[PDB]
RNA sequence: CGUGGAAGUCUGUUAGAGUUGGUGUCCUACAAUACCCUCUCGUGAUCUAUGUGUAGGGGUGAAAGGCCCAUCGAGUCCGGCA
RNA sequence: GUCGGGUGAGAACCCCGACGGCCUAAUGGAUAAGGGUUCCUCAGCACUGCUGAUCAGCUGAGGGUUAGCCGGUCCUAAGUCUCACCGCAACUCGACUGAGACGAAAUGGGAAACAGGUUAAUAUUCCUGUGCCAUCAUGCAGUGAAAGUUGACGCCCUGGGGUCGAUCACGCCGGGCAUCGCCCGGUCGAACCGUCCAACUCCGUGGAAGCCGUAAUGGCAGGAAGCGGACGAACGGCGGCAUAGGGAAACGUGAUUCAACCUGGGGCCCAUGAAAAGACGAGCAUGAUGUCCGUACCGAGAACCGACACAGGUGUCCAUGGCGGCGAAAGCCAAGGCCUGUCGGGAGCAACCAACGUUAGGGAAUUCGGCAAGUUAGUCCCGUACCUUCGGAAGAAGGGAUGCCUGCUCCGGAACGGAGCAGGUCGCAGUGACUCGGAAGCUCGGACUGUCUAGUAACAACAUAGGUGACCGCAAAUCCGCAAGGACUCGUACGGUCACUGAAUCCUGCCCAGUGCAGGUAUCUGAACACCUCGUACAAGAGGACGAAGGACCUGUCAACGGCGGGGGUCUUAAGGUAGCGUAGUACCUUGCCGCAUCAGUAGCGGCUUGCAUGAAUGGAUUAACCAGAGCUUCACUGUCCCAACGUUGGGCCCGGUGAACUGUACAUUCCAGUGCGGAGUCUGGAGACACCCAGGGGGAAGCAAAGACCCUAUGGAGCUUUACUGCAGGCUGUCGCUGAGGACUCUCACUCCGGGAGGAGGACACCGAUAGCCGGGCA
RNA sequence: CGAGUGGCUUGCUACCUCGAUGUCGGUUCCCUCCAUCCUGCCCGUGCAGAAGCGGGCAAGGGUGAGGUUGUUCGCCUAUUA
RNA sequence: ACGACCGUAUAGUACGAGAGGAACUACGGUUGGUGGCCACUGGUGUACCGGUUGUUCGAGAGAGCACGUGCCGGGUAGCCA
């Protein structure tokens, strides 16, 4: 079977939904963890500095 | 007894399959009673027809050269 | 390269693990204040999904009950003892000191009141060999000579399902479903037949390790593969 | 002679799984792996849904350097970076 | 699809009727996920729709989803998270241990709802009727109440009970057809309450020494049959429910086979087949309460995923509609659905192409190769070789039969079940279509079923059982973690780890020199601390003494890595190739030589065999069975071929509509020669050449598509290797600290482990922290 | 021994092409060359004849089917002018 | 747009001791190639006619489907070798 448009057929599996703390769909509703803003992995919110260029 | 295996495995397995397997089956003198009704239940377990004694054994054999050896001393 | 199986291995993982959710019973020696009054009478014989051999279902006294594990010829309605003054009888749980000497023994402990350690599985026995004020010596299966504490509790008689070794697997269908009783991964891949990134025998055009097989002690994991620290190999000489 | 009904047992497009040949059709496709016929398995180391675990020099691997979201002899994203 | 017709400015494709078709595990019905309003109505056509559109999943506006008893909600599963504790430089990191919580919507467990009616759209939710559950309140009863039962369970075979459905018989209602008198549909009616009980278990009686019983196993003086009895089932029977409901009407009765559902018997395991909540145990009346969330629609060749109205992908239940037949098979047909796998019109419709039918004679001559195609075929009877692990081979092979009609026999309770008989009779053909093996032999490989390169490899590769070696007594061996800690392990040598070989059978020789591993070791070598000498008012530093693991040295070991020759009638370097097999999937020479087979055989097979460069768990030989594995031979068959023809369907061609892309320095009607950076439409010399258009098969544009994979180069990259260079983990070992009392020893008090504890074992060791030497492609 | 012609084999060279001029063998379809295998016409002969042998002119036409091998090449069989 | 071969007569002749054994010419045919044509033989012929299996239309009659003829038998014109 092939990984491309075959494989694409059972895609019906939800994950990210909308996120109670930042309203975007990352909240990982099997994870119970937002990879946009850490909702339940941290209370701090998730920001890096590789987000930008490093002189900004 | 190893018919169920046809053509397949060779000689020595499906040989001391049958073997094991026949003394297995054969008819078993019971320690409560003393009738032959004693059948095997599951790996080493073992059980009287007649009286209902269910008791453990070797894993094919009711008893074992090691389990007799027990008795004696 | 890539970390071999034996590696994988280590770290626990689901694949490698047992199916204890699977598991009936811990069977370990009951705990006895002392005098040695304890007696129950075996309610049932169970199969042991950790061990492929029979597991006897006792009810004691006081109410208790607990799988113990069974020695051949022990079944419903016989009456089992546990303490110094039990009945020297096949079933019956006593230190080695109140044991007497040539009689075959199972489940025995390593440190007195840790449950029973050493013959445990199907067939095997320990023989009691010598009795002291400071210890009593026993043959494990192995063959090894075993200096006890004669405080050291233990099981008179031989393990059931002795024999299960006898009669051959003869198809991968049946020790599957042995191995998915048991923490292994099975079936086995030989490290010749890998990559040489897979593991230290891996590569070549044609399947043969690459140095000798037999590897040191000291060998770090990763490449402590093949016959370790052998003192032989072979079976002439 | 009958009874019995065993088997990683046989036939089988039962369901289902797989994928030998045609080096057919297609090859700005219906399709970034498709179509047809043919063919293998089909009570078992079987197939399958859902839930769940293992994470990047790390997993997973009946081992093909296979697979880890069209990405693998070291995923992907952004950053180091002009 | 077609002919009529309807609406409309406009109709091939929007609607009605008729005729004609398509779908049958799905193209029907109910749903999970997922979508998210796509559902219904009205109004529309700028957009979307492979053409058009009056239509629409499109545009706009409105509307639509109603629950004590269907799900959720509750329970616990693999497992997840939170808090505490501990680690970490630290944390949003991290393992354990506690506590808490989370974790199942078709498809785990679970208190209780059925029937009908109703809307444009909901419906076990609304309405009508009937019913049921839980909690609580009051009243009565009851003092029991928690032991127990249940929830609650694997795989294979099978009996009995039994509903729906299907069919049969007969009756009644309605329809159809019209030479007959046959054919089709209907003939209804729940939850619930009550009642009945087979199987299993048990009791009394009885008293079998051979009887009782089964599909089968089986049962018995430890008490069989028989008789009586206790307990005891259906989603089943029976009565009510029901002068409920439903039907135009009748508004049946019996039977067979029996899904569901109920209840038993047998067999299997180196496999043992959840848990918890809850329920029962534990009465009755009357009344009250039963909140919160989901509920539309699609569920797919247009509502999901795949950029698309994508020929792909995507779970569940309907597996009992009719004929057919072994059948959930083919083929045909209902119920139901559809003509939207959504562009049409025209040309005996050319060439050419895709699918396909038939081809005389020959019959594999085709080709690397029977690739492709074809041949065979269902069922019964007869009959069946070598070989073999005695299972198999085997449907071997080969031979015969096969329909209809009339009348019957046998088995069985019977079937609308099965096996036969006699007579008659039709065709070229009776498994008449459909369904439906071609067969045989030799050789190689792997024993077998199984695995694999999702997307050029399915194989001889991997796995496997079997064989073997290695490590380890559990405070273990092996392995993960920086640590706290952890997998193996609810495990204990009949174990489990680490490796090799790869079923059976017959076997598995010789070599320990090198390398590896392990053991020993007088002596030699071997770091740091401490100690001693020199030196320095100290120190740097130099030397000495002692000396661990390791090395030297010695031994063991090849089912460890590997080796098994040259010469002469020993030498390198330990041995000097044993059984076997052999021109091999290993043999250069090579198409080796002889034979078989053929007209002819680099092939294939057998024999020989000095083997360039076979050979014994780097396993050797050999082998029944198995195989989408490699090679060869024969019979059969055939358009593979001689050698091609005709035909069928869809294209192609013409017309309406829709409407891309690749590609483009320029010029460009070329041809023959030459020249040129040596492979020119364009330069030179000639030749030819009126322009434009249609169809064609692809000769050229060193055609289009890709900054060559090959090769080299770059003081490029990466993966892999090792006795490359340099290091880093890790293991072993000494030393210092923790660390204490009386070159060997005793002890207990730190510390460690075992023990519920009391207490036991161990003990200044071990662990841990630090440093030193050794090993160290495990890693950088 | 000496002199050459060809450009089919092999070698040499590194001019051309590495922002690609698709391999060998085969097949199918077309054109050509002559150093002629057959066929026409000739000369010589160790030419009686028949059958040959050697040579000249000559490219109109022909030069086929099969067994092993991927083979080109070649070996083999039976036909053949 | 025609190439080549075989056969008969010449002839058992010339030649030759014999064995063996020609030619000119005239005829008949074959093979390869070429162009055309279909009376004849052959193929096709999902035009047509018949037989017949399963199922559906109640039987009969007469029809549909079984892949673009269910299968089997025969086969006109045309097109063809
Ligand atoms: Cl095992
Ligand atoms: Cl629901
Ligand atoms: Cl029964
Ligand atoms: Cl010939
Ligand atoms: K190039
Ligand atoms: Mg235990
Ligand atoms: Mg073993
Ligand atoms: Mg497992
Ligand atoms: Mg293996
Ligand atoms: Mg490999
Ligand atoms: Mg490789
Ligand atoms: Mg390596
Ligand atoms: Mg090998
Ligand atoms: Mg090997
Ligand atoms: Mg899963
Ligand atoms: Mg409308
Ligand atoms: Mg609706
Ligand atoms: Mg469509
Ligand atoms: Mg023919
Ligand atoms: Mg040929
Ligand atoms: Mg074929
Ligand atoms: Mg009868
Ligand atoms: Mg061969
Ligand atoms: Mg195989
Ligand atoms: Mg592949
Ligand atoms: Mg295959
Ligand atoms: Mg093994
Ligand atoms: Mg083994
Ligand atoms: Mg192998
Ligand atoms: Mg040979
Ligand atoms: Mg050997
Ligand atoms: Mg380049
Ligand atoms: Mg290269
Ligand atoms: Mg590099
Ligand atoms: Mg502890
Ligand atoms: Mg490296
Ligand atoms: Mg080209
Ligand atoms: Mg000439
Ligand atoms: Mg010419
Ligand atoms: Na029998
Ligand atoms: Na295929
Ligand atoms: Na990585
Ligand atoms: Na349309
Ligand atoms: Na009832
Ligand atoms: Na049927
Ligand atoms: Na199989
Ligand atoms: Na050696
Ligand atoms: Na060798
Ligand atoms: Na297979
Ligand atoms: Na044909
Ligand atoms: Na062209
Ligand atoms: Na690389
Ligand atoms: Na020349
Ligand atoms: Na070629
Ligand atoms: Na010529
Ligand atoms: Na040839
Ligand atoms: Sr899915
Ligand atoms: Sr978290
Ligand atoms: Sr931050
Ligand atoms: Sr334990
Ligand atoms: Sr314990
Ligand atoms: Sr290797
Ligand atoms: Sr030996
Ligand atoms: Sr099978
Ligand atoms: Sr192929
Ligand atoms: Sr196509
Ligand atoms: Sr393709
Ligand atoms: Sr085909
Ligand atoms: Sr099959
Ligand atoms: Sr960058
Ligand atoms: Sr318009
Ligand atoms: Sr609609
Ligand atoms: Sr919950
Ligand atoms: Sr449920
Ligand atoms: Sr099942
Ligand atoms: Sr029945
Ligand atoms: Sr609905
Ligand atoms: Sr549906
Ligand atoms: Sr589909
Ligand atoms: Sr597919
Ligand atoms: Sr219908
Ligand atoms: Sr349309
Ligand atoms: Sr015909
Ligand atoms: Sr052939
Ligand atoms: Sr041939
Ligand atoms: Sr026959
Ligand atoms: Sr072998
Ligand atoms: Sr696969
Ligand atoms: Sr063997
Ligand atoms: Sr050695
Ligand atoms: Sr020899
Ligand atoms: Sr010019
Ligand atoms: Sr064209
Ligand atoms: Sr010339
Ligand atoms: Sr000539
Ligand atoms: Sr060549
Ligand atoms: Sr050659
Ligand atoms: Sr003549
Ligand atoms: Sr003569
Ligand atoms: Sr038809």
């Amino acid at each position: 079977t092939g990984a491309g448009t075959p494989s694409q057929g059972k895609k019906n599996t939800t994950t990210h939904t909308k996120c109670r703390r930042c309203g975007e769909k990352s909240y990982h509703t099997k994870k119970k963890v937002c990879s946009s803003c850490g909702f339940g992995k941290s209370a701090k919110r998730r920001d890096y500095e590789w987000q930008s260029k490093a002189g900004e | 007894s190893s018919g169920r295996f046809g053509a397949r495995y060779g000689r020595v397995s499906r040989r001391r399959v049958a073997e094991i397997e026949s003394e297995m089956n054969e008819d078993h003198a019971c320690p409560n009673c003393g009738e032959d009704r004693v059948d095997r239940q599951g790996t080493g377990i073992w059980q009287c027809s007649y009286c209902d004694y269910k008791f453990t054994g070797g894993s094919y054999k009711p008893e074992t050269p090691g389990g007799k050896t027990v008795r004696r001393s | 390269g890539r970390r071999i199986q034996g590696q994988r291995r280590g770290r626990g993982t689901s694949t490698f693990r047992a199916p204890s959710h699977r598991y009936k019973a811990d069977l370990e020696h009951r705990k006895v204040e002392d005098g040695d009054v304890i007696a129950g009478t075996v309610v049932d014989i169970e199969h042991d999904p950790a061990r492929s051999a029979p597991v006897a279902a006792v009810e004691f006294e006081d109410g208790d009950r607990r799988l113990i594990l069974a020695p051949e010829g022990v079944g419903v309605g016989d009456e089992l003892q546990v303490g110094v003054s039990a009945e020297i009888a096949p079933g019956n749980t006593l230190p080695l000191a109140e044991i007497p000497e040539g009689v075959p023994v199972c489940n025995v402990e390593s440190s007195p009141g840790d449950g029973g350690k050493f013959a445990r599985a199907s067939g095997v026995n320990a023989q009691l060999l010598t009795h002291d004020r400071n210890v009593a010596v026993v043959k494990l299966p192995s063959g090894e000579m075993k200096r006890l504490d004669p405080q050291c509790r233990a099981t008179i008689g031989v393990v059931a399902g002795g024999g299960r070794t006898d009669k051959p697997f003869v198809k991968a269908g049946n020790k599957h479903h042995k191995m998915k009783a048991r923490g292994t991964k099975w079936p086995n891949v030989r490290g010749v037949a890998m990559n040489a990134v897979d593991h230290p025998f891996g590569g070549g055009g044609r399947q043969h390790p690459g140095k000798p097989k037999s590897i040191s002690r000291n060998a770090p994991p990763g490449r402590k593969v093949g016959d370790i620290a052998s003192k032989r190999t072979g079976r002439g000489g």
